[PDB]
């Protein structure tokens, strides 16, 4: 359950950090820590709750999370082969129902 | 009535334990499966 | 059913000086509610070869010695069959008594006798003892039964043309025909066949020579109990209800292979203390049904 | 099975199209290494497992279904940065044994 | 004798090889029991005939 | 001292850590009985220690 | 004909002084080897290691 629920961890926050580059007008002030503030308030706080026992007395920034999640090792269950799925179908904003 | 249930030694005689019969062990036969069916289908989805 | 003879496992000599049998715990014991009709769920699977077979029923509500399992293991390589024609037991449950085994012989509470591992991780993969016996040969191989009954035994012959065309097999536990009661071959010593004598030379050579000079005394009574056994199921369970030869022959190499068949075996569960329990009982018949005259009109 | 025709949406029936993909990915190849991981487990760690489940008498027409697979890929748990101490604590409250 | 078969076994097959060895004790009672059994050989003797 | 501590086996169920640990040359695969464990055994830093 | 074997129990097994005092006074006592044995294989050994 832990080793897939980082999965979809990893997962929800590769296909975030995009989403400045490709709307620069609504992102003009979003820094990288904001969609990791983001990620953290959907996981379950259970698993959040596993981290927090290393880095309560280690320091980790923005960029040592960069490493953790384009780092490839996953761990495929019904979560995570849905989750993955689900982010390629809503690709184009237009399926969002959003537009400019 | 038969020649092989005679025992001329005393090593083929000991207590008896329990018995079972011919029509004990079909309906036990059946109350097991079931059982076993019923069981774990109240466990899981 | 029938207990064995008390004085099996213990002589006296001279006032009360008595000779103590190994397992003089699991002898004086009880059967309770619950693991006495696990026994008839042994017998029902010894009873009817390839249709009903056994597994482990592993529950957390209990709670047993450690050593009634590892005897467990014991009896339970030389009282069912996994040879090349048949099963008493599934694929799961032949390899749970195999680490059972293992556990056994390696627990020494004399002296260690040494030991060889092998190259792989399996169970039962050593060599044992000072004349170094290889027990390799005792882990379930069911395209030739290496471990278990039918390990160099015939076990299924066929005869003289039965009333019923469909069934026409003769079941042989341990290849001791019905006839050896009446008119038998060998003496009273030589009583034996190739599983249990493997069971005995190597357990000699494993240090325990207290508990292989246990169940050398209880060879007779086992084998009377395996010809009882095979007078029941060519004798008295013969019936149009019994399954043909070329189900009953496609039963093994189906289980193997883990194809769809329209005869899928039974599976019952048994516990672990019961596998002690069924090594102490006999089931001699009694009177035969009570509509055993009436039987072929009802299947007309 | 009963295949028909049917309509959906489109980025709806990305979904299920990935989601019965996945059932006809248990049945092969997925029930039979769960089970089997486990009994090369218990065969080291000396816990017998059960398949009490897998073998009443209706096992030939059942569909099982496995949210969770047990080969955990145990390079995601050691991905997350500087989780060094995290994985010390959870091994001890876990499987640490207890005996005077 | 049900001292030492009561835990050893002993089949038909024992008793025929016990029988036939040679050795026996003589005393009155066997004297007169193998005379007994040479007179009862013809089966009129016993008054019963077919 | 002059003993073999990690050994490496077949595949662990974990693929990660299949090294083991055996402290002092203790090869333990077996159920130690307590009495009859370590009778007649000894190391190369207890025999130099003695 | 009748042969004799140490008893299993344990702490008493442990205990080193009833160890060593039970070890040298059965090699004074008892008859194993030439021509016949009144101790097992097995406990001839522990006879030695005590």
């Amino acid at each position: 359950v832990y080793a897939s629920e980082l999965s979809v961890m990893k997962v929800d926050m590769r296909h975030l950090s995009l989403m400045q580059r490709r709307f620069p007008d609504v992102l003009i002030q979003a820094r990288p820590s904001h969609f990791w503030k983001a990620v953290l308030n959907d996981s379950p706080e259970a698993v959040k709750a596993v981290m927090n026992l290393s880095h309560s007395h280690n320091f980790i920034n923005i960029r040592d999370m960069m490493r953790w999640v384009m780092l490839p090792s996953l761990q495929p269950s019904l979560k995570l082969a849905l989750e993955e799925e689900a982010w390629a179908a809503a690709n184009d904003f237009e399926d969002l129902m959003l537009t400019d | 009535q038969r020649p092989e249930r005679i025992k001329t030694t005393p090593y083929l005689e000991g207590d008896v334990l329990s018995s079972d019969s011919g029509p004990l062990l079909s309906v036990f036969a059946l109350q097991e499966i079931m059982q076993k069916v019923r069981q774990v289908q109240a466990d899981y989805m | 059913y029938i207990a064995p003879n008390p004085r099996i496992s213990s002589i006296t000599l001279t006032q009360r000086i008595t000779t103590t049998g190994p397992f003089a715990i699991l002898t004086g014991s009880t059967p309770t509610a619950q693991q006495l009709n696990d026994v008839r769920k042994i017998y029902l699977a010894l009873m009817f070869p390839g249709q009903i077979i056994l597994d482990l029923k592993i529950d957390p509500g209990e709670r047993m010695d450690p050593a009634v399992r590892m005897v467990a293991g014991v009896v339970g390589h030389l009282l069912f069959t996994a040879g090349g024609r048949f099963t008493n037991l599934t694929q799961n449950m032949a390899r749970q008594l195999d680490i059972a085994l293992n556990d056994y012989l390696l627990y020494m509470y004399n002296t260690r006798v040494q030991v060889n591992y092998g190259p792989t991780g399996e169970p039962l993969d050593f060599q044992i003892g000072r004349n170094q016996y290889d027990c390799n040969v005792f882990r379930a191989d069911f395209a030739t039964g290496t471990g278990y009954n039918g390990w160099a035994t015939i076990d299924v012959e066929y005869r003289e043309p039965a009333p019923y065309v469909h069934a026409q097999r003769y079941i042989r536990y341990c290849g001791i025909d019905s006839r050896e009661l009446i008119n038998p071959t060998t003496y009273g010593i030589g009583m034996t066949y190739h599983c249990y004598n493997e069971m005995l030379r190597m357990l000699v050579a494993a240090g325990k020579d207290s508990e292989a000079a246990y169940f050398r005394s209880m060879l007779p009574f086992h084998m009377v109990r395996f010809a009882r056994i095979n007078q029941i199921i060519n004798e008295d369970l013969h019936s149009v209800f019994s399954l043909p030869d070329d189900m009953f022959n496609a039963l093994l190499p189906d289980l193997i292979a883990g194809a769809h068949q329209n005869a899928d075996p039974v599976v019952l569960d048994v516990s672990w203390i019961s596998l002690w329990f069924a090594f102490n009982r006999s089931f001699e018949p009694t009177h035969r049904n009570e509509m055993l005259e009436v039987a072929p009109l009802i299947e007309s | 099975v009963d295949v028909f025709i049917g309509a959906c949406s489109e980025p709806v029936y990305r979904i299920y199209n990935r989601l019965q993909g996945y059932i006809e990915a248990v049945q092969l190849q997925e029930l039979r290494n769960s089970i089997g991981w486990l009994e090369r487990l218990g065969h080291r760690k000396r816990i017998t497992y059960s398949q009490e489940v897998l073998t009443d008498f209706r096992r030939q027409d059942t569909i099982w279904v496995l949210a969770l697979q047990l080969p955990v890929n145990p390079q995601v748990v050691w991905d997350v940065p500087r989780s060094s101490i995290a994985n010390l604590i959870m091994n001890i409250a876990t499987c640490l044994p207890t005996g005077e």
